[PDB]
Parts: C-alpha cells; structure tokens; sequence
C-alpha cells in the first residue's frame, strides 16, 4: 500500500556477493545497491530458485 | 460303495482385516555437517 510522501520495507533473496538489482514498484522501476555476506551454514534444508 | 457323493458344513473362526496397534521409534540425535548428515540410533527393539 502506498500514499504519498514515505518508504516500504521488503524482504528479498539473492545468491551473489554482489547485487545490483532493479525492483519495479508499480510503473516505474529503482536501482538497489547491495553487498551480500556468506551464511553460517553450507547445506540447507530446503530448496530454492 | 460310493463315489463323489458328499455333504458340507459351516466353520468357525474366519479370516478378518483387522488393525493392528503399533508404536513409533524415538528420535536419534541428529547432527548436521559439510553436504553430510549424522545420526545416533538407539534402538529398543529391531528397527528398519
């Protein structure tokens, strides 16, 4: 939901260290700048894309 | 002095599908690794 002047939280999930990504909120689209850090764990227990 | 010449009766004690009661192994100790996992089996009675 939106309304005027204000921000959103969102949650998102990448593979790379580095990640230049590109959200499109409604129309129009904006640039994220994010540097990613390694997990404390190897192996998982459940899958992704 | 006979040939096939025979008679039938009714008797007890039929085979039924019933239900049977049985129970569920503990939970090993579980310990996670590199692409491995780990478990500590303790059986108290032969488990598959």
């Amino acid at each position: 939901e939106v309304e005027g002047n204000s921000q959103l939280q969102i949650s998102f999930s990448t593979a790379l260290a580095s990640a230049e990504f590109r959200v499109q909120v409604c129309s129009t689209q904006v640039h994220c700048a994010a540097e990613c850090h390694p997990p404390k764990d190897h192996i998982v227990n459940y899958p992704a894309s | 002095e006979l040939g096939d010449r025979k008679g039938k009766i009714h008797i007890p004690f039929p085979l039924a599908n019933v239900t049977c009661r049985v129970p569920k192994a503990r939970n090993p100790t579980v310990t996670y690794g590199k692409n491995q996992v780990i478990m500590l089996l303790y059986p108290d009675h032969p488990t598959l």
